[PDB]
């Protein structure tokens, strides 16, 4: 008919203008639609073709305002997601991609806040692993061949890390603790040699912030907590003592309670 | 462009056959219950009336730990068995919404009526005994099985303040894993536990639920609990070892020794 | 034939008139409600109360 498209109009084009409160509005919209489906199918695929086309155009602004919209298109306790899912997931990891094309500084903390959309991820998989279980594979071993190799940018391994960093406890306790060490002598050398990457310097220093604090609590929960220097010597020298620090923070953390 | 409608992994044929397990799983007659249990044990090559099948099977058992209906539990506990012993069909992919659901009907509150709590404590034993059947197969891996379900069953076993199936089910499971697990654990908690039965026995004015239940459970525990101890220490100084397992072991602790002798001379 | 021989599932039929119509006009009246809740809080509003 016609408010099909009428609807489609107007929240799309809120969607992309800055009207900060038609923004949140249209976001408190779709969060508290009863019924709205059969523009879902219309709606991913702008999802999906729009994150190209932004891709293509490196602008973050139209980036978090996608990552919102999948984020209420998650908050509909009516939506019944399922069979439109294999849009959003290159649209959501396709995000946790992009060649650094964007400017440098700022960016790389809306690399983090993209890691806010690595969120979204594991508020996926938690109402979507239900397959015959394909979904929770398929990301972790594409974070896996992410998370390995060398010719791996920062935005790359940065995502990757938040994602698996979203998946929780024990992808930490048992994915990242082995290479962590490793890829902690790959940031000593970008550590303490040249200067002028500082794109990747920057870039290896808040994936260092991600490492630390968010890998903290798992060690805290398995590492007993004497032994700052000696878990420096066990777990590679950089991380320690603010690992025990951080494990402490954590332990009070806990006990705040 | 409108795709193909789908179509599932079943046949019309073996879902029809999957319909029959299932309502046989219900079956009242022991017969239909016992031809389901070897069609589920000796069906290999099936494995695609696999994970959908014991997806909501494990719903069924949450649905079922809410309506607390023993019948279903025992229906689905040696269900769980005869998917145990099919050989073919490998349990590692699908393990990881099955264990909970053992572990739910391992934990508290099978409660049809109290005065037949009796046969939940059998439950108990047989769901225990599944896990020590299923404990031997995964944990070479990540270390879910092992150090999980310890660690579980071992700060459940702190849990201060919780009823007696919940001790129950911990400790049995811990006695399932095997004669040196119980070496380790039942060394402090030996007179550890045994403050808790002379905390339960000459106890409290009146709660003779609770006092019956925790009884014949720490009674259980018991004799369940010393063929370590036997094949540890010799059986000499009965007066003496009683001191040395707070009292309330001896003399069931010496019986059950002497029995122990016995099962050694039926050797 | 729980072995040997195989079947076609199409498993949705969903042919219910009357309840047909019934999803479809539900549904127009929920994207009505919708885009009114949306200009509603956008554009320029007067009530019909005070503040609603």
């Amino acid at each position: 008919s016609v408010e099909q498209q009428l609807y489609y109009k107007e929240i799309t084009e809120a969607c992309v203008g800055s009207c900060e409160a038609k923004r949140a509005e249209a976001l408190q919209s779709i969060a508290t639609d009863p019924g709205l489906y059969q523009m879902l199918p219309r709606f991913s695929t702008f999802i999906s073709e729009g994150v190209r086309v932004n891709v293509v155009q490196n602008n973050l602004a139209l980036l978090i305002y996608l990552m919102r919209m999948v984020k209420a298109l998650m908050d509909n306790p009516t939506l019944y997601l399922e069979k439109y899912v294999h849009e959003l997931i290159p649209a959501v990891m396709t995000c946790i991609v992009s060649r650094q094309l964007c400017l440098r500084p700022d960016v790389d903390n809306h690399w983090a806040l993209r890691d806010f959309a690595a969120r979204l991820v594991a508020q996926i998989c938690k109402h979507f692993s239900t397959t015959t279980n394909n979904i929770q594979s398929r990301i972790t071993k594409t974070f896996t061949k992410s998370w390995v190799d060398e010719k791996t940018p920062w935005t790359t391994r940065y995502g990757s890390i938040a994602g698996l960093a979203e998946l929780g406890h024990d992808v930490i306790k048992t994915l990242i603790l082995p290479r962590l060490q490793q890829e902690g002598e790959r940031i000593r050398s970008v550590l303490d040699g040249p200067v002028l990457s500082n794109i990747d310097r920057i870039g290896a220093d808040h994936v260092q912030s991600l490492l630390l604090k968010h890998c903290a609590p798992v060690l805290a929960k398995l590492r007993p907590p004497p032994d700052n220097q000696d878990a420096y010597r066990a777990e590679f020298g950089s991380l320690g003592p603010l690992l025990c620090s951080q494990v402490v923070k954590a332990r009070a953390q806990a006990a705040l309670q | 462009x409108x795709x193909x409608x789908x179509x599932x992994x079943x046949s019309v044929e073996q879902q029809l056959y999957y319909k029959e397990i299932t309502e046989a799983c219900v079956g009242s007659c022991e017969a239909k219950r016992a031809e389901a249990l070897q069609s589920i044990a000796t069906d290999p090559g099936l494995y695609q009336m696999l994970p959908r099948f014991s997806t909501f099977i494990s719903e069924g058992v949450r649905v079922n730990v809410v309506q607390n209906n023993l019948a279903l539990l025992i229906y689905l506990m040696r269900m769980v068995k005869a998917l145990m012993d099919n050989p073919t069909l490998y349990l590692e992919k699908y393990v990881h919404e099955l264990i909970p659901a053992v572990m739910t009907c391992i934990v508290s509150r099978q409660l049809c009526l109290r005065p037949d709590v009796d046969n939940h404590w059998a439950l108990r034993d047989f769901a225990a005994r599944l896990v020590a059947q299923i404990c031997k197969h995964f944990s070479t891996t990540t270390n879910n099985i092992q150090s999980r379900i310890t660690k579980t069953f071992t700060k459940s076993w702190v849990d201060e303040k919780t009823p007696w199936t919940t001790r129950y089910g911990s400790i049995a499971g811990l006695a399932e894993l095997g004669h040196d697990v119980i070496k380790t654990l039942i060394l402090p908690r030996l007179q550890q536990e045994g403050e808790r039965i002379r905390s339960v026995l000459d106890g409290p004015v009146l709660s003779n639920i609770d006092r019956i239940g925790a009884d014949h459970v720490q009674s259980l525990l018991l004799k369940h609990c010393a063929p370590v101890l036997a094949k540890l220490r010799p059986p000499p100084d009965n007066q003496d070892a009683y001191r040395a397992e707070f009292g309330s072991l001896g003399p069931l602790l010496c019986s059950q020794v002497v029995k122990a002798r016995a099962q050694a001379a039926l050797q | 034939x729980x072995x040997x021989x195989x079947x076609x599932x199409x498993x949705x039929x969903x042919x219910x008139y009357q309840v047909l119509r019934e999803k479809a006009a539900s549904q127009r009246r929920d994207v009505e409600r919708a885009l009114t809740r949306f200009m509603a809080k956008t554009g320029e509003t007067q009530s019909l109360f005070k503040d609603d």
